[PDB]
This record gives C-alpha cells, structure tokens and sequence, in this order.
C-alpha cells in the first residue's frame, strides 16, 4: 500500500 | 509516547470503524495492526503514530505495511519488536 | 497523563450535567464511571480519556462499556485496575 | 453502547 | 501543577475584581478561596484550576463550594489538604 | 452554588 | 513555569529604553530595576518575568512594593527580593517555599 | 498602582 | 522530537520524490533525512525541519545537511560530532554544537 | 530561555546567507558570528537563540558587545562568551 | 544599536 | 544547495  | 488518537487505543473501537468495509484487506488484521478506517475509500490511520495508508493490495499484510512505511511507530515497536521491524527492512 | 476535561474531575460536577437525563441507563452510574452528558441526546464523554459513548441500551453497565470501548483510559485503570479490564476483554 | 465518531 | 491564570495568583489581584460586589457571598472569602470575578453577574473562576462557579446563595462557604465542585484543584489541595477535601465529600471513615 |  | 514571559526584556537596559519619553511621577529607573518595561500605552508597564501589568501609578509609589503587592507569585520578585520582603509587604508570615496566595 |  | 514524524522512515521519504527530475540522486537525499515538498527540487529534513533548494550536480546530501543545519539531531545521531566538525573544518568540546563557524 | 527560538538559524552559514544582499555597513560576518541573522526590516537583525532583535546599527559597532549589552540573558551569548565577558560589558 |  |  502507500502513505496518504 | 502519547498516541495521536487515544480514543482509538482499543481494538473494538478501531474494528467498528470498518463496519461497511468492502475491501480485500481483512478488517480484523487491519484493526489488530493499530489501524482504523477514516471513511474515505480504503484509507486507514494508525491510532498511535497517526500514519495513514491507502490503496491496499490483495493479501497485503497490515503489520508488514505498518513496519515498512512507519518504522518509527511506538505501537509497532512495543507490539512487534526491533527484530521484526529490522527483518521487514532486511537490516 | 492529564485529563482531557479537568473541570469534570469531580463526581458532583459530572452528575449535574445529567439534571435532565431521562434515559434508561442510570445517571449516577454514568457519573461514577467518569462520564458526563454533553447535551446531545444520550451522548456522554469521559472527563479523563475524552472517550465518547452514545446509544445506551437498558441495563448496560457504564463501567463495562467504558472498559470495553476505551481500555486505554487512565481513570478506568486507576479506579478498576488491570484485572477488571482484562476480564471485560476475556484476557 | 457505541463510540461517538 | 501550574495555575491557569498566573496573573491572579495574588490575593489582592483577585480581590480587586470584586469592585462593586453586591451579591450575598463575601468577596474577601471568595478571593481567599482562590476565586476572582469575571465581570459577568456573580460568575467567578479559580486562578489555579480554572473552575468556574455561579448562582451563589447566602451563607455559602467559598472553600466548601470549591472543594465540592472541583476536588481536583491543586490550590485547594495545597491550602486545605486531603482531610478537608475528603470531609467535604464525607469520603472517610 | 453551581459550576459554569 | 520558570521561564520569563518576555525574555527579550530580561536585561535592565532593554527595559529602561522603553521609558523613552516617560512623563510620569514614578521614576523610570526604579520601574526598570523592578523588572517593569513600558508597553507604549500611557503609564502602563509589565513585568518581563511574570507578565504582570500595572497602571495608574501614583506619585512616590515604590515599584518593588507594588510588584510584591499585586504579583506576589512572580519568580523574578522572589529571586531578587526574597520571601521575607514579600511577606513583610503583605503583613504576614508564610512557609519556607510557600507563595503568599491567601492574604 | 493597579493591575491592568 | 522530529518536526515530521510521519517522515521518520526511509521509504516514506523516498516515495515523495515520485519521479525525481532534478540534479541530486533521490536515494541519497532520502537517506540524508530529506523528503520532497512538491516545489521544484526543494526538500526538508524530517527531523530538524531544515529546508534546502537549488541543488547542484554531484552535491552530497549529508554534506549539505551538515553545512547548513549543523544543529540537526538526526545528523548528529547518524553521522556524529567528528563528521560535522570536519565539514566545518573545525573541532569542539564533546558537548558543543557547531554554531559559530 | 532554554531551546533556540529559531533552530533553522543555528548554523553560521545559514545566518550569513541572510546577509547576501545586506545593504548596511555594519560587518555581516561579525553579526552572523554573534548569532544574528537579517530579517528584512530596516537594518534589523535577530538572534537565532534568544530571539532578541537589534536595529539602527553604527558602521563600526561590535555585535557581540551589543548582544551582551541588550540581551544579557541570552543562552547563546552565555555559552559562547561566558559570564565574565557579560559582566565586564555591564561593568559589574 | 537599539532593541526592536 | 542553499536554505529555503
Ligand atoms: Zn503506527
Ligand atoms: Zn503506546
Ligand atoms: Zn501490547
Ligand atoms: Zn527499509
Ligand atoms: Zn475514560
Ligand atoms: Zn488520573
Ligand atoms: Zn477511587
Ligand atoms: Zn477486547
Ligand atoms: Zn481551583
Ligand atoms: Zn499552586
Ligand atoms: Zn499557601
Ligand atoms: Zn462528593
Ligand atoms: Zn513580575
Ligand atoms: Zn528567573
Ligand atoms: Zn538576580
Ligand atoms: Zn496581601
Ligand atoms: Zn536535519
Ligand atoms: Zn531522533
Ligand atoms: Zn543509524
Ligand atoms: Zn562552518
Ligand atoms: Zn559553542
Ligand atoms: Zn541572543
Ligand atoms: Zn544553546
Ligand atoms: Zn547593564
């Protein structure tokens, strides 16, 4: 996933 | 030391935010990893470090992602330990 | 560490916020459990951890709900003890 | 009961 | 641990705020109990814990009301002590 | 008396 | 809790200069020594340490005395004048590390 | 004098 | 404590350079504690908050970090006092920040 | 006074570069060494540590001396120059 | 100089 | 490089  | 969202310190408090959760990643695993849904797509945030994560991929592991992106999290450290975090970063 | 609402540290100060309480759950029990009404339906909040609770059901135990939803509360810990909290979560 | 978001 | 309004730490600084205090409770007793008037009817606030009190009734003791409503106040603790606070709440043997 |  | 509200006014000269055209009956040097500096509003002054403000000075008033009378909790006052001085101003006797808060 |  | 705790991790900082079109290598910048803010080649340290812009080819992120922000705690913990002193061609006591030269 | 008001100006070079277009006579290197950095209003400078501001400089004044005269409570001044220096400036 |  |  990826940071917001 | 003090979590960014103390009201989400409890497992149940975090789990309930995933009421209408329609995403691949298991909500129980997300909650156990310290995450709670903020009500925007698959966006979640850690109750302790406040680190946010989105665009989860199927079978992704919440703790692994937590450790990969936010290695400085004190909740992650207390629950998983240095060896776990270091291994995730192959260090 | 420090209570979110120190002006609500006293039992009486919290109890008086229930002066017009007409819901099933007893106001004395709510106040003893650290809760005070915020003036919105049956919504209450803990003076210490700031944890809010709503939609009370008849016969519910304020202390038990406090421990279930906000196990991290320092007021809950100091008053009830770790054993009580663990038992609520069957740990 | 339930928490107030 | 630290007063909410340090400028009101002194007795005189608090007393003067009761300039034309016409209400039933003695202003000197209120000031001694750590309270100062905020210029709104009989509304007062403790310089230390910041706790506010209003609708004072005759014969009321400012210290007793301070202890009843704001038992967590550190000024109250340092000046009156545990025993006094517990007795007010009857919390004792 | 009463709290504010 | 221990640090001054206005550290830029910790020095005597820094405070003294704020009383440029001081047209009041109270000596500006005495005011500055007592920890006060003018804020540019009539004869209004404030302590660099406790932040306590004072106005409407009367002729022949002693800055230190007024400082102690109104702001007995000031740390600057305590460190410079001592507990004995403060207690005498308030005509009483307090404990060793006790602030004069009730009289 | 008097407090501001 | 670091100014931006969410950027404490290497990967978290690395991803901010997205497709990096500037002079200095993004991996080196990220390792040196920097993350891009979205304004040209402007970067900031996650710990001291020190910002840097207008990077030139072959510059060393750690070196620039030490030159401009010798007071950074992250720099101190990772590189140490001697490294910082050498960058400023000086030496100091075992308890003094390089703030005068 | 304990922590620096403007930590981003802790370094000598960081402060010196704020004088890149300094149009006054007072020496910029000396000002920067004394903990000062230019802000842009008149010839006003500010200490990175105590936050003390100074303006209306004389072409040949000594920044360390002015720092000590006006802001004797500055921790940066104390750590770099020491108590004796500060006391001497104030003839104590 | 003078303080500001 | 230079500071922002
Ligand atoms: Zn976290
Ligand atoms: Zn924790
Ligand atoms: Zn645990
Ligand atoms: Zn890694
Ligand atoms: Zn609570
Ligand atoms: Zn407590
Ligand atoms: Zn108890
Ligand atoms: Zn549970
Ligand atoms: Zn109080
Ligand atoms: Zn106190
Ligand atoms: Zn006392
Ligand atoms: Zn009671
Ligand atoms: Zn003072
Ligand atoms: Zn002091
Ligand atoms: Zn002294
Ligand atoms: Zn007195
Ligand atoms: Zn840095
Ligand atoms: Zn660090
Ligand atoms: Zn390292
Ligand atoms: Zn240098
Ligand atoms: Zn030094
Ligand atoms: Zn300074
Ligand atoms: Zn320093
Ligand atoms: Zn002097």
């Amino acid at each position: 996933a990826v940071p917001i | 030391n003090l979590p960014r969202n103390p009201s989400m310190t409890g497992y149940e408090a975090r789990l309930i935010t995933f009421g209408t959760w329609m995403y691949s990643v298991n909500k129980e695993q997300l909650a156990r990893a310290g995450f709670y849904a903020i009500g925007q797509e698959d966006k979640v945030q850690c109750f302790h470090c406040g680190g946010g994560l989105a665009n989860w991929k199927p079978k992704e592991d919440p703790w692994e992602q937590h450790a990969k992106w936010y290695p400085g999290c004190k909740y992650l450290l207390e629950e998983k330990g240095h060896e776990y975090i270091n291994n995730i970063h192959l260090t």
